[PDB]
């Protein structure tokens, strides 16, 4: 099960 | 900088002539990731080749499998021609059975 | 023993052609069970592992959604990051992100990681702690004094000692028969004259699971790394692996040479003498 939303650099 | 590929070509078994087997060109170490590789018979590239997706070791460099079923014989030479932006030429690996 | 759950990710800038490419792997241990691909015509994550087949069309509908956010998220952090080494849009660049965790032989958290890396080299990592971060560079203080005020080492931390551990062990348990499973090297040496002086001997493991192995060499008990060649493990293409190693002997004096094969799956190492 991937990640959820990831921030941005 | 640019990391070239290690080139490895084998059998997924001990080779045994008329026997079904899989002709594998492993590429790892390398970087960046475009790269191509090809299946060679006698020189000739072979036509339906699969390879893996996409992945890469914990010090960043790729590594893909290409791959294609094959019945090995006497007469038949393999290789495995490589492009990468590290060669200056393809470079071609020879099948040999115990390597 | 323990076991592993990870994610691999690999996007390309193609500058001149089109959007950067974006490729996702997911793996549990040794075995890959799922793709993304965002040149592929589904434009979904897709099975690659016959026990990851079972899951019902929500768990796709939801990694294909949070991995394709995950691949918009990457094409713009290349823009970023080209922005912030002030590189030009000519060349192509390449950010991989790893992340996972390990779980125990009780199966319970041991572990988790996240670590991104630009052009090959390391970028940013998220600390053993899941709580901080260390930056490899300038440009990537920038990015974590934005996740810490994001407090995205939260949103991983949660995830990395949650889902991440819950879905793998669903994952070992669905997938027992392949991955719970330890095959033991099929062994065995070759032998070819180099010359009158000089011969190879090469010391085969064959069909192991999982990939991790040692192949060492003895003369007379002795350790041997001078003349001896070690391939890198590789891929037989039905789940298993292979590698080999090589000495070059003097003639006559094969049996002073010993190979020594550790492995999971043998209850005692190998001692191989031709």
């Amino acid at each position: 099960d991937v990640m959820t939303y990831i921030h941005s650099m | 900088i640019q990391r070239t590929p290690k080139i490895q070509v084998y059998s997924r078994h001990p080779a045994e002539n008329g026997k079904s087997n899989f002709l594998n060109c492993y590429v790892s170490g390398f970087h960046p990731s475009d790269i191509e590789v090809d299946l060679l018979k006698n020189g000739e590239r072979i036509e339906k080749v699969e390879h893996s997706d996409l992945s890469f070791s914990k010090d960043w460099s790729f590594y893909l499998l290409y791959y294609t079923e094959f019945t090995p014989t006497e007469k038949d030479e393999y290789a495995c021609r490589v492009n990468h932006v590290t060669l200056s030429q393809p470079k071609i690996v020879k099948w040999d059975r115990d390597m | 023993g323990s076991h592993s759950m990870r994610y691999f990710y690999t996007s390309v800038s193609r500058p001149g052609r089109g959007e950067p490419r974006f490729i996702a792997v997911g793996y549990v241990d040794d075995t890959q069970f799922v793709r993304f691909d965002s040149d592929a015509a589904s434009q979904r994550m897709e099975p690659r592992a016959p026990w990851i087949e079972q899951e019902g069309p929500e768990y796709w509908d939801r990694n294909t959604r949070n991995v394709k956010a995950h691949s918009q998220t990457d094409r713009a952090n290349l823009g970023t990051l080209r922005g912030y080494y002030n590189q030009s849009e000519d060349g192509s660049h390449t950010i991989q992100r790893m992340y996972g965790c390990d779980v125990g032989p009780d199966g319970r958290f041991l572990r988790g990681y996240q670590q991104d890396a630009y052009d090959g080299k390391d970028y940013i990592a998220l600390n053993e702690d899941l709580r901080s971060w260390t930056a490899a560079d300038m440009a990537a203080q920038i990015t974590q004094r934005k996740w810490e005020t994001a407090h995205e080492a939260e949103q991983w931390r949660a995830y990395l000692e949650g889902r991440c551990v819950e879905w793998l062990r669903r994952y070992l348990e669905n997938g027992k028969e392949t991955l719970q499973r330890t095959d033991a090297p099929k062994t065995h040496m070759t032998h070819h004259a180099v010359s009158d002086h000089e011969a190879t001997l090469r010391c085969w493991a064959l069909s192991f699971y999982p990939a991790e192995i040692t192949l060492t060499w003895q003369r007379d008990g002795e350790d041997q790394t001078q003349d001896t060649e070690l391939v890198e493990t590789r891929p037989a293409g039905d789940g298993t692996f292979q590698k080999w190693a090589s000495v070059v002997v003097p003639s006559g004096q094969e049996q002073r040479y010993t190979c020594h094969v550790q492995h999971e799956g043998l209850p005692k190492p190998l001692t191989l003498r031709w």
